[PDB]
RNA sequence: GCGCUGACUGGGGCCUGUAGAGCACUGAUAGGGCUAGGGGGCCCACCAGCCUACCAAACCCUGUCAAACUCCGAAGGGUCC
RNA sequence: GCGGUCGCCUCCUAAAAGGUAACGGAGGCGCCCAAAGGUCCCCUCAGGCGGGACGGAAAUCCGCCGGAGAGCGCAAGGGUAGAAGGGGGCCUGACUGCGAGGCCUGCAAGCCGAGCAGGGGCGAAAGCCGGGCCUAGUGAACCGGUGGUCCCGUGUGGAAGG
RNA sequence: AAUCCCCCGUGCCCAUAGCGGCGUGGAACCACCCGUUCCCAUUCCGAACACGGAAGUGAAACGCGCCAGCGCCGAUGGUACUGGGCGGGCGACCGCCUGGGAGAGUAGGUCGGUGCGGGGGA
RNA sequence: CGCGGGGUGGAGCAGCCCGGUAGCUCGUCGGGCUCAUAACCCGAAGGUCGUCGGUUCAAAUCCGGCCCCCGCAACCA
RNA sequence: CGCGGGGUGGAGCAGCCCGGUAGCUCGUCGGGCUCAUAACCCGAAGGUCGUCGGUUCAAAUCCGGCCCCCGCAACCA
């Protein structure tokens, strides 16, 4: 057989769901492209990884044509 | 210089005879000239830029504008050509400087074409613009025959505000364009 | 016999046959049809034997339709071997047929003729079948 | 081509990497030392 | 236009089978063109000089009377 | 032909601005006049207005701009507003757009 | 040692792309239509050139298939309160 | 046994979180780029039709139509023109000293990262910059080489060697 | 300020706001326009960008209307599938109960809605 | 269906690594020397690279499938 | 990485010493002997003499930096 290979599962996906309490640092989404875009108080690292910029809670936003967004609405 | 015989002839001759012929309600609706683009397809200069600058030298002499040097969009083996390399020369002349150029094209150049019984009455691209191809750069008055090293023509693209070329035809006609009927 | 040229992938899983005919499904070209009562893999060589049986019993005119197509690659080891080390090998193609599907279907022939042909044609198939005419219902489009 | 470019006194050796035969010159560029701050930095060894 | 890198472009003269073309406006004022066919010489002002159509007609008349 | 160098360049420069979080000093300039608007996004609300067509002034539109520039400061700085970003939209930071910005002095700024 | 936080359950938010279906993409695909060019069969050998009883692109209908196709998309499942 | 395989990335298998096996179905990595890096400013494709000397299916040009089917150094996927793509100007943050908090996770590793300080780059500024659209381009420890630097220097100053 | 009409900004919803046809608007705004001295410009071009202006035009653009040919949205029924619970067939598969319940298609719907701020009106 | 090497003018061989142009001997054709043929001398013609697809700007060349050729293997049982 | 040599024209290759001919063969062309081609004879082609900088009036020479091919010799966690 010429096959037999594969790579390590990269455990990608959302790490904090809407209405979850996070903290400045907490990475909120692990993804390949820009499947989710950084919203309010949400940074995104060189591997497109979204994280809380401040403490607070997590909320999602589907801006249709404009894509989907993860916001960290404060409370801190 | 904002005089020019043809620029004059357009307003005080062509423009009126066009209105009573098509019946334009507005002032702008009547076809204006704009933009005359001259483009030398010069593969002749694949691996030698030395020959590409002599052409530009020539093109600016007849137009009054230094042309821009187009470059190959993609690599295309068969006839050399990779993604780079200067593969053409092009200048876009507009109002005024276009007028003085278009005037000598009618009153000197075309007249100096070996043969010539008129320009092609089908080169209108449908949406009212006209294109014509010349076969040598000696038909222009500025050229001395003793500055040439080899013959290279060019493409001329004249663009009009006229929505149809049925009208675009009249404009060019009345301007003094020698059509083969 | 009858295989689909140019394929993105040769050798494909096998999946199940729990379906019930995606559709289909209601006759749409001829005057009469052969409908599948049971699910099965119909082999290109089974289709070709069903087609021929008809064009043959039709003097030569005739006007089949088939409507099912062998696009699924059927593999099979070289026998006398053991499991492991690659997969099947591809020894033909099949068409997936769940109940409801209309296979074949003929037109431009008498009834006592078309119905006799479809019966013959049906004996060449590994499943149970049914002959139909085509009424309003069929005009589902 | 593994590369280790340095400063211009007390050495330093904050190593980088130039792959080829071009850049093939002195292969130098402005960088910052752990000591004072921001100096020339040249390439060697 | 950008400064330098340019031809001057200046009101000019011209010559032909005609007389004069004041219009011009081009580098190298005063030019002698072989034949400006705009003045009226050549094709336009349909001269049709050295007229033709001998062909049939020619062998026709040296034939009707030979 | 969907979207244009205009509409594009407009978003491009304006999208960046809206990330930094500050209040937006949006500048719309027309052939005759030049207007200025301090907007707060997320509240979708304008705070301080300052036009030239609203101050009925004229005479050299590069000099008018600066006036409506200083005009925006005064009105605004009196509302607490000090620090802001400054749009600029489709217009290169130049001429009368640059002028109005240079006029926005006497009020928070950094520009 | 801490001690009501547990499995499970109710309500609420968010995550998903399977079952099913679909053909909008990637490909596969039956019939018919209309037409690039060729099989041709040929007039020429100067334009040419007529016809399609084999193709066959696209395009249009009527029909369908797909683990590595998806315009769609349940039930469920995950997680936080 | 013979043959094949052995680490890393992509896709499916995988049953809509994560994960998941087989000598299950298919591909790819062991590099590369001083610009293919940072920043500021501009620019928008592929195709299709019509038009235009040498130009031909396709070189360069003009017109309309063209939301992305183009491009993004190479596999695949995800992503993307409201740029991550194309062009230019300056520049080297392919920084030093750190690091809240998390992703992942048996260990050891691998990954993302705000912010502070030093000294800088581009920018009017807001600001961005601790390499590259991203996910492969990799090797614990031991033993040594090389350049520094304080540190130890077998009675003491050195030196040897660390 | 109230209410309202038109226009310029700027948001949000993210095609029911879109394509295309037709019709409208220049007092005011806007655009085109008029020039290229000056700032600044286009690998060539004052096309773009940019400045200084305003005679002219709503032709282009944009704004506002109308039209369902296309695009987009789209029920209600009814099915497919399926939590959970039960049966049946050698199987390949099928049926029942109880909860959830699409996709396609049909009827239809739509050529926008609205926030704040300006300028002009009533 | 295990492993390895191949397939290129009419014959037999190169060229394939590493891309971009196909070379050698013989033969074939035309002309010469000879009374004549061969030898000998002067000229010329002739290959899409088994095949379908893929990669790249470009494929005899790199990659994959299929059809043939040669060689090796098929052991404990 | 350590030690030693040098690339001269289309090829190897002498001139490398006490700084001074930038040579010889085969291949191809011209010309004659040959019934012939080769042999064989006459003449002729091509060197900034690996890189740059130096010490002398120069230099292929000597030094030095430099670059790979070849040459030599160890080591490899
Ligand atoms: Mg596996
Ligand atoms: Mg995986
Ligand atoms: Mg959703
Ligand atoms: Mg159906
Ligand atoms: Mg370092
Ligand atoms: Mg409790
Ligand atoms: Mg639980
Ligand atoms: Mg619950
Ligand atoms: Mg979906
Ligand atoms: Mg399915
Ligand atoms: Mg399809
Ligand atoms: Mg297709
Ligand atoms: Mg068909
Ligand atoms: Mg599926
Ligand atoms: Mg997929
Ligand atoms: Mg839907
Ligand atoms: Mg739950
Ligand atoms: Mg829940
Ligand atoms: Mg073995
Ligand atoms: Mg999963
Ligand atoms: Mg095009
Ligand atoms: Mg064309
Ligand atoms: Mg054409
Ligand atoms: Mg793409
Ligand atoms: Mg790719
Ligand atoms: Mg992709
Ligand atoms: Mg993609
Ligand atoms: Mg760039
Ligand atoms: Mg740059
Ligand atoms: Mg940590
Ligand atoms: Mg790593
Ligand atoms: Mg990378
Ligand atoms: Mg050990
Ligand atoms: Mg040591
Ligand atoms: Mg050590
Ligand atoms: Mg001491
Ligand atoms: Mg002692
Ligand atoms: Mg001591
Ligand atoms: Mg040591
Ligand atoms: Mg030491
Ligand atoms: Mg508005
Ligand atoms: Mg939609
Ligand atoms: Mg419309
Ligand atoms: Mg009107
Ligand atoms: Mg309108
Ligand atoms: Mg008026
Ligand atoms: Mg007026
Ligand atoms: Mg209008
Ligand atoms: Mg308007
Ligand atoms: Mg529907
Ligand atoms: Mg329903
Ligand atoms: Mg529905
Ligand atoms: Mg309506
Ligand atoms: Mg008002
Ligand atoms: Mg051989
Ligand atoms: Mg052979
Ligand atoms: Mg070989
Ligand atoms: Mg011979
Ligand atoms: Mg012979
Ligand atoms: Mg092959
Ligand atoms: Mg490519
Ligand atoms: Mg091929
Ligand atoms: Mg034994």
């Amino acid at each position: 057989t010429r096959n037999g290979r594969d790579s390590q599962a990269k455990r990608l996906g959302v790490k904090r769901y809407e209405g979850q309490v996070v903290r400045a640092g907490n990475i909120l989404v692990r993804q390949r492209g820009t499947r989710f875009k950084p919203g309010k108080n949400v940074g995104m690292g060189r591997d497109f990884t979204l994280f809380a910029l401040v403490d607070g809670v997590v909320e999602f936003q589907d801006r249709g044509r404009l894509g989907r967004y993860v916001h960290v609405r404060p409370l801190a | 210089p904002l005089d020019v015989a043809l620029k004059r002839k357009y307003y005080e001759e062509v423009r009126p005879e066009l209105i009573r012929r098509f019946g334009y309600q507005n002032v702008w609706e009547v076809p204006r000239l704009e933009k005359v683009v001259i483009n030398q397809g010069l593969g002749e200069a694949k691996e030698d830029a030395r020959i590409l600058e002599k052409a530009a030298q020539e093109l600016a002499l007849i137009t009054g504008q230094k042309p821009a040097v187009t470059r190959a969009k993609k690599s295309i083996s068969n006839f050399k050509l990779r993604k780079g390399m200067p593969i053409g020369l092009r200048v876009t002349l507009r109002r005024d400087r276009m007028w003085i150029f278009l005037e000598k094209l009618l009153n000197v150049a075309l007249p100096r074409i070996r043969d010539f019984r008129g320009l092609n009455p089908n080169s209108f691209d449908g949406r009212g613009n006209y294109n014509l191809g010349l076969r040598e750069q000696l038909i222009f008055p500025e050229i001395t025959y003793d500055m040439v090293d080899a013959l290279r023509g060019m493409d001329i693209a004249v663009v009009t505000t006229a929505e149809t070329d049925e009208e675009a035809r009249a404009l060019l006609e009345l301007l003094g364009f020698p059509f083969r009927k | 016999m009858l295989m689909p040229r140019r394929m993105k992938y040769r050798k494909q899983q096998r999946g199940r046959l729990k379906g019930a005919t995606k559709g289909g499904d209601y006759v749409a070209f001829g005057d009469y049809g052969l409908v599948a009562l049971e699910p099965a893999w119909i082999t290109a060589q089974q289709i070709e034997a069903a087609r021929v049986a008809m064009v043959r019993h039709f003097r030569r005119g005739g006007k089949i339709f088939i409507r099912i197509f062998p696009d699924k690659p059927y593999t099979k080891k070289p026998l006398e071997v053991r499991m492991g080390k690659g997969k099947g090998n591809v020894e033909g193609y099949v068409a997936v047929v769940k109940p409801g599907r209309v296979m074949f279907e003929v037109a431009g022939v008498t009834e006592e003729q078309a119905m006799e042909a479809l019966r013959i044609a049906g004996h060449k198939l590994p499943i149970k079948t049914k002959i139909v005419r085509r009424d309003a219902y069929d005009e589902a489009q | 081509l593994l590369l280790e470019c340095t400063e211009c006194k007390r050495r330093n050796y904050a190593t980088e990497k130039n792959k080829r035969n071009t850049p093939n010159k002195l292969e130098l560029r402005k960088y910052c030392p752990w000591c004072r701050k921001h100096t020339v930095h040249r390439e060697v060894k | 236009m950008k400064e330098g890198i340019h031809p001057k472009l200046v009101p000019a003269r011209i010559i032909c089978g005609c007389g004069n073309v004041i219009e011009t406006y081009s580098t190298k004022p005063e030019i002698y063109v072989e034949v400006c066919s705009k003045c009226h010489p050549f094709y336009t002002g349909q001269q049709r000089f050295v007229d033709t159509e001998g062909r049939v007609e020619r062998f026709q008349r040296r034939y009707g009377d030979s | 032909a969907r979207l244009t160098a205009y509409e594009r360049r407009k978003f491009r420069v304006r999208n960046r601005i809206k990330r930094t979080g500050r209040l937006r000093l949006s500048v719309f300039r027309s052939l005759k006049h030049i207007y200025a608007q301090i907007i707060d996004d997320e509240k979708g609300v304008t705070l301080v207005s300052a036009s030239s067509l609203a101050l009925k002034l004229k005479g050299n539109k590069t000099e008018v701009a600066r006036q409506v520039g200083r005009a925006l400061a005064e009105k605004a700085l009196a509302l607490g507003i000090k620090q802001v970003a400054f749009d600029r939209g489709p217009y290169k930071y130049h001429g009368r757009v640059k002028a109005l910005a240079e006029g926005a002095r006497e009020g928070g700024l950094e520009f």
